[PDB]
């Protein structure tokens, strides 16, 4: 429910141009300068445009901005893979006497080579079982783009409870990682022939299995 | 130019928190300061601002009456006071500045590193550490499971920091119980399993607890 409105996402291939709109009203964009911020996953935002169309010293000239009436636009010409990030517009709102941000727009650079996830599945440790608990640990790394679906099975049946999965996090090598945990009672663990963690990424699945034996 | 904020805060619902932001400059009158927060996977939200030189302060409607922004010129420190904490106030809080000399003054080109503020009914709890005992292409994977702790953060090192290549410590998951869990895994040459000792060093300062867990092959 941001005061300023931006498209949830924009996509294009390298070398192309992408534009992100930001709509408001007379009280904000219409009578105040707009700024744009770039934010890579897990990093602090960076100012890329201010005073509607000015680039802070150091920002590549492929970044541009404009404002006409009550709406503004951020443009990125000659799109590079290194431009994949979230972008936010912001401005002062005279009716609220406060700075207001748009909801943000995700810029995706299409056509990049995909990377399948590396999956490691650990069974409950003897120590945990001796504590009357059981946790299966599914570690997923080095995948790109950063989106996966994690499903668990007891034998061949879907497990719909006791699962906790993190959202993907960006690694230092720009690929992504995530982890999924399955909580079970020691009896459940020992009762089935096996349990599996299935990781689906870009249409294909990598599955690891472990067994009480 | 640098802005350094205070450490992570953990609060119970209804309590209050105070976060600080220290500027590297000689005075605060040369800049306008803003406080912006961002919840996990959500957008940036401007909360308040202060322009020391003018003794002026502004607040987003959403936070009026609950937030107060102050400035201490003698120590070049800016503060954010948030009262009546709600679980949904959980987020990373940033202070940002803009050089001047309110829309004509507020802008955010320099950002602090951020301060996490966790608001939960959960109580401090040290983690239970379990070994994840050791394989593909001559390499084996071993690790440590750091289960049910509160609050963040937990740091993990291996062999007192001597082992770093092949180490991957995963971000914690916040369970439906309000407790956190995370894991750290190291990929090592299988041949090393018969000699090299592997110990994960888990540190949970919130509980003044450190666990060194030996991980041996099954």
């Amino acid at each position: 429910q941001s005061i300023l409105t931006q498209p949830p996402s924009v996509s294009a291939a390298p070398g192309q141009k992408v534009t992100i709109s930001c709509s408001g009203s007379s009280s904000n964009i219409g009578n105040n300068d707009v700024s744009w911020y770039q934010q890579f996953p897990g990093t602090v935002p960076k100012l890329v445009i201010y005073e509607n169309n000015e680039r802070p010293s150091g920002i590549p000239d492929r970044f541009s901005g404009s404002k006409s009436g009550t709406s503004a636009t951020l443009g990125i010409t000659g799109l590079q893979t290194g431009d994949e990030a979230d972008y936010y517009c912001g401005t002062w709102d005279s009716s609220l006497s406060a700075v207001v941000f748009g909801g943000g727009s995700k810029v995706t650079v299409l056509g990049q080579p995909k990377a399948a996830p590396s999956v490691t599945l650990f069974p409950p440790s003897s120590e945990e079982l001796q504590a009357n608990k059981a946790t299966l640990v599914c570690l997923i790394s080095d995948f790109y783009p950063g989106a996966v679906t994690v499903a668990w099975k007891a034998d061949s049946s879907p497990v719909k409870a006791g699962v906790e999965t993190t959202t993907p996090s960006k690694q230092s090598n720009n690929k992504y990682a995530a982890s999924s945990y399955l909580s079970l009672t020691p009896e459940q663990w020992k009762s089935h022939r096996s349990y599996s963690c299935q990781v689906t990424h870009e249409g294909s699945t990598v599955e690891k299995t472990v067994a009480p034996t | 130019v640098q802005l350094v904020q205070s450490g992570a805060e953990v609060n119970k619902p209804g309590s209050s928190v105070k976060v600080s932001c220290q500027a590297s400059g000689a005075t605060l009158n040369s800049h306008a300061f803003s406080w912006v927060r961002q919840a996990p996977g959500q957008g940036l939200e401007w909360m308040a601002g202060i322009i020391p030189i003018f003794g002026s302060s502004h607040y987003a409607q959403k936070f009026r009456g609950r937030v107060t922004i102050s400035a201490d010129e003698s120590t070049r420190t800016v503060y954010l006071h948030l009262r009546g904490l709600r679980s949904d106030d959980t987020a990373v809080y940033y202070c940002a500045s803009n050089s001047i000399a309110g829309g004509y003054y507020y802008d955010m080109d320099v950002w602090g590193q951020g301060t996490t503020v966790t608001v939960s009914s959960a109580s401090t709890k040290g983690p239970s550490v379990f070994p994840l005992a050791p394989t593909s292409g001559g390499t084996a994977a071993l690790g440590c499971l750091v289960k049910d702790y509160f609050p963040e953060p937990v740091t993990v090192s291996w062999n007192s920091g001597a082992l770093t290549s092949g180490v991957h410590t995963f971000p914690a998951v916040l369970q439906s119980s309000g407790l956190y869990s995370l894991s750290s895994v190291v990929t090592v040459p299988s041949s090393s399993l018969g000699t090299q000792t592997y110990i994960c060093n888990v540190n949970h300062k919130p509980s003044n607890t450190k666990v060194d867990k030996r991980v041996e092959p099954k």
